[PDB]
Order: structure tokens, then sequence, then C-alpha cells
């Protein structure tokens, strides 16, 4: 999971 | 000059609560290269899918998908810690390269992308109907996910703080702020938005205290  | 070769549709990656982020814009001039950086969402995270979306909705399923990797050897570090680096290069022929790059680490990891992957000339103006068509029904969905992660970090960081703290918390604030943690990490699991908040307002009162001992 990517996350700003 | 008298032709454009340019992008029908914004490409991006899937970024936490399965929202699309856009890397480069619709109606774009090829060749180009944009980058920008990222990080990970759980502590001693040790990889990321990179999940490429084209298209112009908020919601990452809405879009089309263009393909899917993964980047590993991320070294364990708190979440919002590591610095991944994600680039598309599109190049005169129109085929998309994605990397993501681990600059602690320095390893990387590309998809390419041939110019006639994705949606055709028709299922693009489909995109762009659907999106003017449900622009509010996504401002909706955006604003909720801002939530469930502006929720989802004060949740952490709060169990950070406490765990900091210790002994210096009084008993009496400590039960306060972990049934209202409780309440909140089970807010998140639903969709209420308003309920979310709800929680966020009953730790924000409760944990007066601890912030204190923070600063």
């Amino acid at each position: 999971t990517l996350v700003i | 000059v008298l032709l454009l070769d340019v992008t029908p549709l914004s490409l991006g990656i899937e970024t936490m609560g399965g929202v699309m982020t856009t890397l480069i814009a619709k109606n774009t001039t090829i060749p180009t290269k944009h980058s920008q950086v990222f990080s990970t969402a759980e502590d001693n995270q040790s990889a990321v899918t990179i999940h490429v979306l084209q298209g112009e909705r908020k919601r990452a399923a809405d879009n089309k998908s263009l393909g899917q990797f993964n980047l590993d050897g991320i070294n364990p570090a708190p979440r919002g810690m590591p610095q991944i680096e994600v680039t598309f290069d599109i190049d005169a022929d129109g085929i998309l390269h994605v990397s993501a790059k681990d600059k602690n680490s320095g390893k990387e990891q590309k998809i390419t992308i041939k110019a006639s992957s994705g949606l055709n000339e028709d299922e693009i103006q489909k995109m762009v109907r659907d999106a003017e068509a449900n622009a509010e029904a996504d401002r909706k969905f955006e604003e909720l996910v801002q939530t469930r992660n502006q929720g989802d970090h004060l949740l952490h960081s709060t169990r950070k703080q406490v765990e900091e703290a210790g002994d210096k918390l009084p008993a009496d604030d400590k039960t306060a702020i972990e049934s209202a943690l409780t309440a909140l990490e089970t807010a998140l699991k639903g969709e209420d938005k308003a309920a979310i908040e709800a929680k966020m307002q009953e730790l924000a009162q409760v944990s007066q205290k601890l912030m204190e001992i923070a600063q």
C-alpha cells in the first residue's frame, strides 16, 4: 500500500 | 505543428484508500516524463505495490488498470518515512515506462507499457462522460478517503505518543483516550464519514493533556  | 501526440486520459498509481493519484495529466504532449515521491502505509513495510491506472475517475477501481508491480527490500522504518520515487516516462514512440526507486536501498523496478495498452478511442470518450457525470459522487468519495486517512493518521500518532508518555499520563486520561481510539479504529472500518469525524472529535477533547506532554 502506497501513501502520498 | 499540425498534429500533436497527446495523452487522452490521466496516468497514475493507486494510493491508500483506493484513490487514483495522477502522475501525468490528460491532454499532455508526448514525449513527457514526471516524477513524484511516496512512502509506506504500515510501519516495518518491506514492499509497495505500484498499480498503474489510466482514466479520469478518483476511485482507483472506476479507472483502467494497465499493470501492477512490487518494489521490496524496503529496510524497516516508521510508516511515511521511506522515499519511493515513482516516475512516468513517455518517449516519442508512445511507450510508457514506470519505475519506483527506494532512495535508501537504491533498489528499482520498472514496468514498460506498449502505446497500444489501455482504453480504445471509444472507451476514452465514455471515461470522460462518466467523469463529468459522477464529478460529485467522486467529490464525496475523495473527501471521505481524506477523512479515513486524516483519521487513520490521528489514531497511529496518538498510540505512539501514548507509548512515548507512559507513566507521565494520568490513568484517568489514558482510559478516556484508549476508549476513544478503539471507537475511532471501528469508525474507520465503516464508510460513515460523519462517525469518523465524531470519534476524531471525541479523541481531540479527551486528549488535551496528552498533547501537552508530547510538547
